[PDB]
RNA sequence: AACAGUGGUAGGAGAGCGUUCUAAGGGCUGUGAAGCCAGACCGGAAGGACUGGUGGAGCGCUUAGAAGUGAGAAUGCCGGU
RNA sequence: UAUCCUUGGGAGUCAGACUGCGAGUGAUAAGAUCCGUAGUCGAAAGGGAAACAGCCCAGACCGCCAGCUAAGGUCCCAAAG
RNA sequence: GACCGAUAGUGAACCAGUACCGUGAGGGAAAGGUGAAAAGCACCCCGGAAGGGGAGUGAAAGAGAUCCUGAAACCGUGUGCCUACAAGUAGUCAGAGCCCGUUAACGGGUGAUGGCGUGCCUUUUGUAGAAUGAACCGGCGAGUUACGAUCCCGUGCAAGGUU
């Protein structure tokens, strides 16, 4: 068993989508005006427990 | 003394792509696969403009034969009767008419039953 | 010309009668029911946009086969699963379940791909009284 | 009106004040030509039987001579390789009624 | 209008710029841009570096706003394909492509 | 005019069409030639041609004669994918 | 005379295949073996046989939503008592 | 030169007996184009850079340094129509909704129902095959030329033709 016909486009685009890439489940943190990690420490301000580095 | 090439090639191609046209992404972006669509797209046609003239007499006689059920009256005696009430078929295909006018059907059944009385 | 009176997609019949199936010999019911289902009744076109009318039966009972293969004309079918071919005999059909000996017998009696069992799934029979409309007020008949 | 004529060896359904699809039998461009083969006038009325009537006369405005397009005809014969190809053109002829005369 | 910037002649694939590239489409820039800065995935520093890009021509050079831009359209098609060769097990030779492509972007305004 | 008609593989027979080329009577083109793509475009039985867009410098109807003269087929051939 | 006949220019074909009718073999296991005849398919549609090359209706040079009809049917699918 | 025009014409148009291959004599490739004039982008900005983005150049920059005209296969983006109860070499015939629109036939776009349809060659009695060949598209490619023989048919002469 290997492939017997060429492929068309309907039956490869079937096949590859139905699923899609998604953005992670980043939250906007307006203490920093950007993107955070949500329940993780954020990338400007530190959020998770505590606010104190902005590195 | 050399042929052009190029050009007078893609003149012949083009006629089968376009009769094959309209069809998927495969079955005239490829030109061997295309050839074999317009094959059947012509022996369909010409074979189907004398199966569908035949059709259409097994068509209106259906409609004909129940509508006529509904004044007592069967297709064979109907189309029978027709003849002997004026020497007219008068069209299984006009008996449409049916449809247009309920009242003059109903009258030229009648008109048949009278000479099978 | 090219073209002829005929039924439109806005042409909608699709009325309702009470019809009984009891002291009814089937095939006799069955075939003449199956002709207006399929468009056939009307003076305008059969296949290409039709409406038949749904009919529900309320009393379905007896149906004669004449003989002793009312007892014995034995059903089958064969559905997925490791028992295959299963089978239920005409005596015990008509005991219990007499409304799909009824239903598969005027599909069978009907074309039509897609549509067709649309339609034809309108239509209901039942061995006690069933009727539950009153919108359309069923209008009797029998054939 | 509802009204039946003869299109030679057929015949066609006719109203009045519409155009109608015949075959020709000679009406070119702006002319006027008659049907007294007429054979049906009522619609409320029945002149069934009586092959052609009499008590009527459809006349017509004779509205353009056209053409029917060209339609595919092919023979393929598999594994003979024929190839004849023709396309069904032939001319036709559109009369329009708008007074069917007593 | 609209703010314009385009990438050629970018390893990265069609198929795996595709997934990003409609995922950003429609999208307010200064959430998508903040997204894509930290991810695991590599093709998006390279699609934001060139959104970047179309922000700051856009401004700079013909002016426009960047206070009112999203992200119109963008595609990603193949630009050239380079093969290589990579001595493939049999005493064979296979061809591994080594992808250089197009990234197509238009921002533009849309909240002016 | 009337009258009859059988049009199917192997083949036989009769006409044409396009393509390149030389020829003598003629004619277009930078304000857009050749090539390229769309038109519900028209005229063919079929082989066969018109307008807009792109493009950016050459093109061709008749009459004749000549060919590297028209591909869906031998894990055909070369490039692209 | 859509006949023979004579001459000149090109053929293609060599298990045909299948069926009925008539004679012979098994005094008739065998997609068993032979011929006189015609048919069809080959090469040529469609109709009825569920479909089912070769039985049966029959021969497609083109459109008509005109009619009659064959084999074969008329309760539904499968036109139609 | 009634020779060919980047697959043609010499193996080799072009920095080719080169590249590349075997121990070896030797075998043995592909590859043309920015403008008429380089004026091949002064000047500037962002991209670490790779690139672009404005401006200028010039008839032309969809001629901006990998570029003539640049098709088709191939792959994304936007839009009209359409599909989540169904049976198919995808059309054909016929209705029907929605959308659109013809210079003229008055016309295109689509697919929701019904009937009907099993690719081509190879090879035939029969392949739709569970026989033979093809990933696809484009271009490329196989009935020839000469001299005898025998007929054809067009003309000049024709008891003459012919060096």
């Amino acid at each position: 068993a290997v492939p017997f016909r060429r492929t068309s486009k309907m039956k490869k685009r079937l096949r590859r989508t139905h699923f899609k890439l998604n953005v992670p489940g980043m939250t906007e943190c307006p203490s920093c005006g950007e993107m955070k990690l949500s329940h993780r420490v954020c990338k400007a301000c530190g959020s998770y427990n505590g606010k104190d580095i902005n590195v | 003394p050399r042929v052009k090439g190029g050009t007078v090639t893609r003149k012949r191609r083009k006629k089968v792509l376009k009769l094959a046209k309209g069809y998927f992404g495969s079955k005239h972006t490829l030109y061997k696969v295309a050839n074999q669509q317009v094959m059947k797209s012509g022996n369909y046609a010409f074979r189907d403009r004398r199966q569908k003239k035949r059709d259409f007499r097994k068509l209106w006689i259906t409609r004909i034969n129940a509508a006529a059920r509904m004044n007592g009256l069967s297709y064979s005696r109907l189309m029978h009767g027709l003849k002997l009430s004026g020497i007219e078929v008068n069209r299984k295909m006009l008996a449409d008419l049916a449809v247009n006018d309920l009242t003059a059907f109903n009258q030229l059944a009648d008109a048949a039953k009278a000479q099978l009385n | 010309m090219r073209t002829t009176p005929m039924a439109n997609a806005s042409t909608i019949e699709r009325k309702w009668l009470v019809v009984d199936a009891a002291g009814k010999t089937l095939g006799r019911l069955s075939s003449e029911v199956a002709a207006i289902l399929r468009g056939k009744h009307k003076p305008t076109y059969t296949p290409h946009v039709d409406t038949g009318d749904h009919v529900i039966i309320i009393n379905a009972e007896k149906i004669e086969l004449t003989g002793k293969k009312l007892t014995d004309k034995i059903y089958y079918r064969h559905t997925q699963h490791p028992g295959g071919l299963k089978s239920r005999t005409a005596l015990e059909m008509r005991t219990n379940y007499p409304e799909k000996m009824l239903e598969l017998a005027i599909k069978g009696m009907l074309p039509k791909g897609s549509l067709g069992r649309q339609m034809f799934k309108k239509l209901n029979v039942y061995r006690g009284s069933e009727h539950p409309h009153e919108a359309q007020k069923p209008e009797v008949y029998e054939l | 009106m509802y009204a039946i004529i003869k299109t030679g060896g057929k015949q066609i359904k006719v109203e009045e004040g519409q155009t109608v699809y015949i075959e020709k039998l000679a009406a070119e461009a702006g002319e006027t030509v008659t049907f007294e083969d007429v054979l049906f006038v009522g619609g409320d009325n029945v002149k069934v039987g009586n092959p052609t009537v009499e008590g009527a006369t459809v006349t017509a405005k004779v509205e353009k001579q056209g053409r029917a397009k060209k339609i595919t005809v092919f023979r393929y014969k598999p594994k003979k390789n024929v190839h004849k190809k023709q396309g069904h053109r032939q001319p036709y002829t559109k009369v329009t009624i708008e007074k069917i005369n007593a | 209008m609209q703010a314009k910037a385009v990438a050629r002649t970018v390893r990265i694939a069609p198929r795996k710029a595709r997934l990003v590239m409609d995922l950003i489409r429609g999208k307010q820039v200064g959430e998508a841009v903040s997204i894509l800065n930290l991810t695991p995935r590599a093709a998006s520093p390279i699609i934001e570096k060139v959104l970047k890009s179309a922000i700051a021509n856009a401004e700079h050079n013909y002016e426009m706003d960047a206070n009112n831009l999203v992200i119109s359209q963008a595609f990603v098609d193949e630009g050239p394909t380079l093969k290589r060769f990579r001595p493939r097990a049999m005493g064979r030779a296979s061809q591994i492509n080594k992808r250089t492509s197009h990234i197509t972007i238009v921002v533009s305004e849309k909240k002016e």
